[PDB]
């Protein structure tokens, strides 16, 4: 029913190697070439990647900032209100971004700010002028 | 098997069913009720058991009925029919047995047998047992044909047959009880030695032997499952199938590599895009850090836009570092897969040049077993006789296989040094013309009622003919002779004075250097009592080695043995014998094989007898006159001694039923 485990004998393979005389040597050569072709492409990318690896030498450690861990607060100071409006002008409805910019306001507090002061801060106009970018 | 059922097995018969031959002789029983068939079968099996329990004395009908008991002995004419059937067809009372009833006073019918090989000898023994006048014509100066034993002093070695292929169902088991044969088991272990003279490591010896056994099963799958039996209007040979299977294994090995390195470039190119994303992200961070720095240099107090600028740049710089902390994190997720694949590469090669040499040894051993290069064997039918292999170990005739045909020739009228030149068969009898092999001018004429031809297939193939048939053999007979294969293999006998090899090693091999020379002195035998080593020549080397002198062939043997055992340990043989079976005018080869384009049905064609045309036009249908026995005439046991032995018994029964009658059919 099936070939001995380890042999590979499909009906398709037999016909390609017996289609003529040197069809055996032809099939085994085009695979030898496709092997050499793939092997030299490996060393081309292995060298392209090795060059890109050296451009990253140093990581981004001289560019990381320390973690400013400030306790979240609930009262909106006049300063913090002004930070939020500009954050809306720059980030739109990205609540997590606005939360990080202000520092001590949760994601839902920023969303509550989007309604309480939507009247007095013209947040609709601020958002529509962000959509132009 | 045991009991009467073992008797049927030992006679190569189904113990619980009537055969086709039995159906022809007992059509009233096989078409009758089931009860009668079981009675008949037991009578047959019980009669066989009695003969096999004492093959040295003749089993008579009076004796058979005495050992039978009720209700099986209630019908006497049935018992008599079974006994006469078994005696006529060589199942009982065959070989060499002390006769109880002295032979008929005068004989009935004259039969000329060509060739005193085992085939012809067995038939001559039986036809004389049946009361006919039998005369054998042997071209050689000895009996046995391809059972040829060399004897000089204590040295005994067989140049022809020397192995009994199991005793389970072998008629030679009956013979070995009659003739004093010296049967010895062959220890299967067979170490190989490469051309360098050293042995093959157990690692390679098994991985290659298994790969050989695997490649063989592959060709059977190619044949019986993919129907790969024709290639450009020509029948596929076993050699071609092995070439195709090997190439597909080398082809799959290359496909495994290409798809493996293709996994590397795929993941390597995931890295190329991965790095190009971070080398550009590290650039955005390098710029954003400078912008956050410049915004932070603005010393307080500062309005809320300058303060938002520092908070904005801080947030964006933190976000870009998070994006880098992941793009560069997966950089190690892929870098592990790269050390994963580049550490588990698939097989580099299928078989190395050293491996392919050892594989060629197993091919040479197969070319030896079938006595022909694998390029000539039929892919579909070469092993058609495998389903009838006997049970038990293979044994050698240690005292020389010639003792068997010599023992059969006792009492027969054999005419040695008589080469048949012409076989004339007509509606009213036959005449055989033969000349004396020593002076070919002395001509003999033998008139007879029937001729039994046991000429080797290689002789029947000669062009121009060594034996002329008049009238010519019909096309269907000659076409079979041309389709059938007749191979070749030769033995080199190296006698010695002392044993320098391993006594417990019955055989060892020599791995040749080239695919072409793989059968040249590839196998050595230590199977005899006296210090005799015996070397084999097989495959394409067989035919080519016959064109080389003995002193040069023995020179290559000593050169090989000096490699394995050392130059100091190999002495001179003092006696050498080399066979040349294809050059033998009386054999023209070794034995038959199922050539590509042929089948086992050609063996059956070879066995069919020839019937001459009517003398007077309008005369009744004549009687078969020319009969064929021999190794090449028995479909299930060709190329053997027991096959020739059986074929002779077969024709002896047919010739007797034709010229003496068969009173066991009503
Ligand atoms: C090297 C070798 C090893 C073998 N080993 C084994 C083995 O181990 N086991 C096994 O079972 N079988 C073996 N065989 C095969 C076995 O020996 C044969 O199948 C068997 O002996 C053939 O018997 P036969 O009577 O049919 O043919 P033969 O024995 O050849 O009888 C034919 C006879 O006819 C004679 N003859 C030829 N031409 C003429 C003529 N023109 N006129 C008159 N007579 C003629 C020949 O001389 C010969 O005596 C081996 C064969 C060979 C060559
Ligand atoms: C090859 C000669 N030969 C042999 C022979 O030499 N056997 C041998 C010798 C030493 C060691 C071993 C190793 O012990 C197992 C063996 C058995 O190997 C075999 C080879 C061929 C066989 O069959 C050959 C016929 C030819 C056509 N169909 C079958 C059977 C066994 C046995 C038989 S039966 C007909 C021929 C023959």
């Amino acid at each position: 029913r099936k070939p001995p485990k380890g042999m590979f004998l499909s009906q398709e393979d037999v016909e390609a190697v017996s289609a003529n005389a040197t069809a055996a040597t032809t099939v085994l050569r085009q695979l030898d070439m496709e092997l050499v072709s793939v092997k030299r492409q490996i060393q081309n990318i292995k060298q392209t990647n090795s060059a890109l690896k050296e451009k990253l030498d140093g990581g981004i450690e001289p560019y990381r900032l320390p973690e400013v861990i400030q306790k979240c607060n609930a009262r909106w100071t006049t300063e913090e209100q002004l930070l939020a409006v500009q954050a809306i002008r720059k980030y739109g409805r990205d609540f997590q971004a606005i939360s990080d910019v202000i520092g001590n306001k949760s994601v839902v507090q920023v969303k509550n700010f989007f309604v309480n002061y939507r009247r007095r801060f013209n947040i609709d106009e601020v958002l529509q002028e962000w959509e132009a970018e | 098997p045991s009991g009467v059922e073992g008797a049927a097995f030992q006679s190569r018969l189904p113990h619980d069913r009537m055969t086709s031959q039995e159906a022809a002789c007992f059509p009233d029983i096989i078409s009758g009720p089931q009860q009668t068939q079981k009675v008949f079968l037991f009578i047959r099996n019980r009669t066989l058991q009695l003969w096999l329990d004492n093959p040295k004395i003749q089993l008579t009908f009076e004796a058979t009925l005495q050992q039978l008991e009720a209700p099986y002995n209630s019908d006497t004419v049935l018992v008599h029919r079974v006994h006469s059937y078994l005696e006529r067809h060589g199942l009982i009372n065959f070989g060499i047995y002390k006769r109880i009833k002295p032979l008929p006073t005068k004989k009935t019918g004259k039969v000329i047998i060509i060739g005193s090989g085992v085939s012809g000898l067995a038939a001559a023994r039986q036809l004389q047992s049946f009361g006919m006048d039998v005369t054998l014509l042997e071209a050689r100066d000895r009996v046995g044909g391809r059972v040829a034993t060399f004897r000089k002093g204590n040295y005994v070695a067989d140049l022809g047959a020397m192995v009994v292929t199991g005793l389970g169902g072998n008629p030679m088991a009956v013979v070995s009880k009659q003739v004093n044969m010296e049967l010895a088991k062959i220890k299967q272990k067979c170490p190989l030695y490469e051309a360098n003279g050293q042995a093959v490591p157990k690692e390679k010896d098994e991985m290659v032997e298994q790969e050989f056994n695997r490649l063989l099963e592959a060709t059977s799958y190619l044949s019986h499952q993919l129907d790969f039996n024709v290639l450009n209007n020509k029948p596929v040979s076993l050699g071609q199938a092995l070439e195709v299977v090997i190439q597909l294994q080398e082809k799959h090995v290359k496909d495994e590599q290409i798809e493996h390195w293709k996994k590397i470039v795929k993941t390597q190119e995931e890295l190329k895009e991965l790095l190009n994303k971070m080398v550009n992200l590290k650039e955005k961070i390098k710029e954003l850090h400078q912008q956050y720095k410049e915004a932070s240099e603005v010393k307080p107090p500062r309005d809320i836009t300058a303060e938002f600028l520092v908070k904005s740049k801080h947030r964006d710089l933190t976000a870009l570092c998070k994006e880098y902390d992941e793009l560069a994190e997966t950089q190690g997720k892929l870098e592990e897969k790269l050390q994963e694949l580049e550490a588990n590469p698939p097989s580099d090669v299928y078989l190395s040049s050293r491996d392919r040499q050892i594989l060629d040894w197993h091919f040479a051993n197969l070319e030896f077993a079938n006595a022909t290069p694998l390029s000539t064997l039929s892919l579909k039918h070469w092993d058609q006789d495998d389903d009838f292999e006997f049970t038990g170990s293979h044994l050698t005739v240690r005292n020389g296989y010639s003792c068997v045909p010599v023992a059969l020739a006792e009492g027969l009228d054999i005419k040695l040094n008589t080469a048949v030149r012409q076989v004339r068969y007509t509606a009213s009898g036959c005449e055989v013309i033969a000349v004396n092999t020593r002076s070919t001018s002395q001509t003999f004429i033998y008139k007879c009622d029937a001729v039994l031809c046991t000429l080797p297939l290689g002789v029947l193939k000669q062009q121009p003919p060594a034996v002329q048939f008049v009238p010519p053999l019909p096309e269907w007979k000659t076409s079979a002779v041309q389709r059938m294969g007749f191979g070749n293999l030769n033995k080199v006998v190296l006698c010695f004075d002392r044993v320098f090899w391993d006594p417990s090693v019955n055989l060892f091999g020599h791995v040749g250097s080239t695919t072409a020379s793989r059968g040249e002195l590839f196998l050595f035998w230590n199977l005899y009592k006296a210090p005799i080593l015996l070397a084999l020549v097989a495959g394409e080397a067989a035919g080519i080695m016959e064109n080389i002198s003995d002193d040069v062939i023995v020179g290559r043997c000593l050169a090989i043995l000096k490699g394995i055992f050392g130059s100091s340990a190999v002495p001179q043989p003092k006696e050498t014998v080399v066979s040349r079976w294809r050059a033998d005018p009386w054999a023209r080869g070794s034995y038959s094989y199922v050539a590509a384009g042929s089948s086992g049905n050609d063996y059956d064609l070879m066995a069919q007898p020839i019937t001459p045309g009517p003398s007077i036009p309008g005369a009744p249908q004549p009687i078969p006159r020319l009969f064929f026995a021999g190794e090449h005439t028995i479909r299930n046991y060709p190329a053997t001694v027991h096959g020739a032995l059986l074929s002779g018994l077969r024709e002896a029964g047919r010739i007797a039923d034709q010229f003496l009658g068969a009173m066991y059919t009503l």
